[PDB]
């Protein structure tokens, strides 16, 4: 198992390049840092950086920069959480334009 | 629409134009195999469509 | 007992009896609906218009 | 902006149909906000304002 | 119904405003099972806007 | 790029199943046509004669 930086409802895991495995199935994961809003299992492998509530990146700054990746994605990538993403841009745009 | 039994047509033999008739059923059936009003179109007897 | 399927079959039979030029577009719509219901998912991604 | 509403509606529909799948999301949301502010003002004035 | 219609306008100013808050609360509740930290901050911002 | 996108649209099994569906429908339609209208080779007498 990889080292865990935090434990609980919010989980932060840093991994090397190895086939980390536990009771069940095994998969290979690239080295990096991963964080999830839920206590569910997380990995740097593919099919893991697709699930909602899961953030990943090469480093701490890389993860923070990649957190905004869906924002430049063409429309039609989120289904339910589109409203909050839209509002987070609408508020900034309306303020920065209409006032300043 | 048409109850005709004979149909006219022409052809050229030895540089002259002759004429001959083609027989038809006259109002019964359609024969979708060759979409023409035929009479027993499977026998080479006289009077059959050809 | 239930006989909805028999009623639908009878409706389809009566529709086929009253053949027109526009029956093909309805058949195409039906077969497309069946095909989309049967597979779906696989080739739908992005393209909200699609 | 420098067009009549009659052609403006068609222009908006054409732009939304054509350019949507290949443009960043924030551009689309800004377009929507700029189009809908003129009605948001009316709605807020007539049903929410004090 | 006319008496109720005449009486409704006094509370309509609150009835209209309640809808947006209800919609926002429902959306936040729907988004709970993935981001299990939202209810805490949402209550604080709710109280701040109150 | 259009060709690359088209070829990578779906896995092979889904393509095979979709081709099977259309082939089955086409063969069913051809059989239905062969039932009513008749075959060209009436010499063999088939079963409709």
């Amino acid at each position: 198992f990889p080292n865990t930086y935090l434990e609980g409802s919010v989980r932060v895991v840093t991994t090397f390049d190895s086939e980390y495995c536990r009771h069940g199935t095994c998969e290979r994961s690239e080295a990096g840092v991963c964080v999830s809003t839920s206590g569910r299992w997380v990995l740097n492998n593919d099919y893991y950086r697709s699930l909602p509530g899961v953030f990943c990146g090469v480093d701490a700054v890389n993860l923070l920069t990649n957190m905004f990746t869906p924002l430049i994605q063409p429309i039609g990538a989120l289904d339910i959480s589109a409203s909050i993403v839209a509002g987070g841009i609408v508020a900034i745009v309306v303020t920065c334009l209409a006032y300043y | 629409r048409n109850r005709a039994t004979r149909v006219e047509c022409t052809t050229i033999v030895n540089g002259v134009r002759r004429s001959f008739y083609v027989y038809a059923n006259g109002g019964k059936g359609f024969c979708k195999l060759h979409n023409w009003n035929c009479v027993n179109c499977d026998t080479f007897c006289a009077g059959s469509t050809f | 007992w239930d006989l909805t399927a028999f009623g639908l079959v009878a409706e389809w039979f009566l529709a086929y009896i009253l053949f027109t030029r526009f029956f093909y577009v309805l058949g195409l719509a039906a077969i497309m609906q069946l095909f989309f219901s049967y597979f779906a998912v696989h080739f739908i991604s992005n393209s909200w218009l699609m | 902006f420098y067009l009549t509403n009659d052609v403006s509606f068609l222009a908006h529909i054409q732009w939304m149909v054509m350019f949507t799948p290949l443009v960043p999301f924030w551009i689309t949301i800004a377009y929507i906000i700029c189009i809908s502010t003129k009605h948001f003002y009316w709605f807020f004035s007539n049903y929410l304002k004090r | 119904f006319m008496r109720f219609r005449r009486a409704f306008g006094e509370y309509s100013h609150v009835v209209a405003f309640n809808t947006l808050l209800f919609l926002m609360s429902f959306t936040v509740l729907c988004l709970t099972p993935v981001y299990s930290f939202l209810p805490g901050v949402y209550s604080v911002i709710y109280l701040y806007l109150t | 790029w259009l060709i690359i996108n088209l070829v990578q649209m779906a896995p092979i099994s889904a393509m095979v199943r979709m081709y099977i569906f259309f082939a089955s429908f086409y063969y069913v339609w051809k059989s239905y046509v062969h039932v009513v209208d008749g075959c060209n080779s009436s010499t063999c007498m088939m079963c409709y004669k």
